[PDB]
């Protein structure tokens, strides 16, 4: 599969295309339309998908390593299972998405929409979820150890059975109005 | 303190090794040797100046006052069934021992012009849940120390088979430059250069190494007197403010960013940044009960001042690389503004 | 000062007695009736009140030191202000009681009914509340540091603004189903 490298695509409409099994290295997709597109078994190293739409697309069985997804929309995207290593989802829309058991360890999820998102059993270690919207989000049995979250996260997300660290347990109590004394 | 698990056991090692590294930072030690012996003792040797040997005010030799009364290696002595110090100083070899911190009589050996210190301690198994040190942990910490002390070779030998040894040598003549090369190994630099500069103030010094990669993450590592300030602090805030100013000024000067456009944010400019910031502070001040955050007020403006001068210089001298780095931050800034406008509508 | 000492009273009806300002020492009251009784400014050292009723009594300004209140009923008792030092309240009934700002530090409150009890700003340091019934119990701004509680305590009692220790914050999370560490 011919490797795409060091190319920019700007405002390009791909809805007409099969993009299954494509391999990109340092390719920048700016405001491109991937609605309904097959992107399955594709491979991306240092590529950027910024302010793109993945509405009703398939990216399952793909690998994204050190990629940007900044501002991209994943509404009704077939995502899982998938590999993301150290990807930036800043300001992306993942509302209602099925991300069950997906590993987003060390990923930036700053100001992401996860409204109604299913992250049951998701692995989120050392991820940054600051400013993210988690109204109705299902985090049951997720691994949250080391994950940076706003205090409201603890009164908003469904976290029954989630794994957390000592610092997070103290924030959980403070978020529910307990006054914790270290002394 | 520490804890009484892997975190605390290892802190014994860090306390002895730190005293060796202090000699290095003072320009007197060049070599630190660390051995994990088959008996579970740890031996640390340095070619420093030696722990002082002569009679203190206390009414006991200065080494004894270093090993018994707290506020240092005292913590190690107190948590060890035995400690042994061999010191080369004042033209003689010396040997002193401690059994549960109770000193023996300092003994004078033969003459030597050589100077240095060797500390061997046996962690108390009645205090620590596990006395079983982790080679990979120790090696990762000593490698880090070697990156931060250019002129220093650190040798590690583990003699425990769970007779073959596990051996490592950590020597990085490039210092922070080698650290950045290590950080950027698995990434793609977008500039041939590694940026390296330093500044000297009264009661403080700073060294910075940095190089941009093609990636979308920030890998910036911060140190105050050799310690890893994991929660960051005033040296990192100094650095951040100076980098944001220099790149905005330059982007405007070279017209890579329109007069009327908003400033680049730190998120935009530090996308793909590998950097190390090492500060020295005569009188350090730490925040949080973690104690991993530098709070020294005057370090912010010191670091900011130095970075402003040295980054201006570098951006001015290196137009082709500067353009690549500013264009990367401009394209990032345009995606972040478009993402936010589309989320708020 | 009327002093009773090293005496046992069994099934005794005290309702028509003024017992204000009495002192007891090592007195055992078994199934005695103190309903409506004035016990104000009274003093009790090593005394035992076993399955007794204090329904609508007054114990204002009283001191109980190392006493048992085992199984005794305090419904509508005028309690605060009062001094309890190192007392055992096992199986006592304090449902609906006004215990605001009362100090029960170092007291055994095992299997106590605190159903609908008001303990706002109560001081409960190092106490044992194991097996206690705290349905609708108000613990807002109570001092709970060092207190032993069942996990259901953290999902049942109203504890907004309560003072707790690190270990209790870990139990609060576990009680809500978080897996800590």
């Amino acid at each position: 599969e011919t490797v795409w490298a060091d190319e920019e695509f700007a405002g390009r409409d791909f809805r007409d295309e099969d993009l299954s099994r494509i391999r990109t290295e340092r390719v920048v997709f700016t405001e491109c339309d991937f609605s309904g597109v097959d992107l399955s078994e594709s491979e991306h190293h240092g590529s950027a998908f910024r302010n793109c739409t993945f509405r009703r697309s398939t990216i399952w069985h793909s690998t994204f390593t050190n990629c940007s997804l900044l501002g991209s929309v994943f509404t009704e995207c077939r995502i899982r299972p998938v590999t993301f290593v150290e990807c930036d989802f800043t300001l992306a829309v993942l509302g209602g998405c099925d991300l069950r058991a997906v590993d987003l360890s060390d990923c930036r999820l700053r100001e992401v929409s996860l409204v109604g998102a299913d992250l049951r059993k998701a692995v989120l270690r050392r991820a940054d979820l600051t400013g993210s919207r988690v109204q109705d989000a299902r985090l049951e049995e997720a691994d949250l150890r080391g994950t940076r979250v706003d205090p409201t996260f603890w009164t908003t997300a469904k976290v029954r059975g989630a794994k957390i660290d000592i610092e997070q347990a103290l924030a959980y109590a403070a978020a529910h109005g307990l006054a914790v004394h270290g002394g | 303190i520490g804890s009484t698990g892997e975190r605390g056991l290892h802190h014994l090692i860090w306390e002895v090794v730190d005293n060796a590294v202090d000699e290095a930072m003072a320009g007197f030690a060049t070599r630190v040797d660390v051995k994990i012996h088959a008996d579970g003792s740890v031996e640390v040797r340095d070619d420093g100046r030696g722990i002082p040997v002569e009679m203190h005010a206390t009414g006991m030799p200065t080494i004894d006052v270093v090993m018994t009364q707290l506020h240092g290696v005292s913590v190690v002595n107190a948590l060890s069934t035995r400690l042994e110090a061999t010191v080369l100083r004042d033209g003689y070899e010396w040997f002193q021992y401690y059994d549960r911190s109770v000193p023996g009589k300092l003994k004078q050996g033969g003459e030597t012009k050589e100077t240095g210190t060797t500390i061997r301690f046996w962690a108390d198994p009645e205090i620590f849940e596990t006395t079983d040190y982790n080679f990979e942990t120790v090696a990762r910490r000593l490698q880090e120390m070697a990156f931060l002390n250019k002129g220093l070779t650190i040798e590690l030998t583990d003699e425990r088979v769970t007779s073959k040894v596990k051996h490592r040598v950590f020597h990085y003549p490039g210092g922070l430059v080698d650290y950045v090369k290590h950080i950027n190994r698995t990434k793609t630099p977008i500039q041939q250069s590694i940026i390296d500069f330093d500044g000297k103030g009264p009661g403080h010094e700073v060294e910075i190494a940095m190089q941009w990669n093609a990636g979308y993450s920030e890998s910036v590592h911060t140190f105050a007197n050799t310690i890893n300030t994991h929660e960051g602090g005033t040296h990192e805030e100094g650095f951040r403010a100076a980098l944001t100013s220099v790149v905005n000024r330059y982007a405007k000067d070279k017209k890579l960013l329109k007069d009327k456009d908003p400033n680049l944010t730190g998120d935009d400019i530090r996308e793909g940044l590998a950097a190390v910031i090492s500060v020295k502070v005569a009188e350090p001040q730490f925040e949080g009960q973690t104690k991993t955050k530098l709070g020294n007020t005057e370090v912010k403006s010191f670091v900011q001042k130095i970075c402003n001068e040295q980054l201006q210089h570098w951006f001015e001298a290196n137009p082709a690389e500067a353009k690549t780095v500013v264009n990367k931050a401009v394209s990032s800034a345009q995606a972040r503004i478009a993402a936010r406008k589309a989320r708020e509508l």
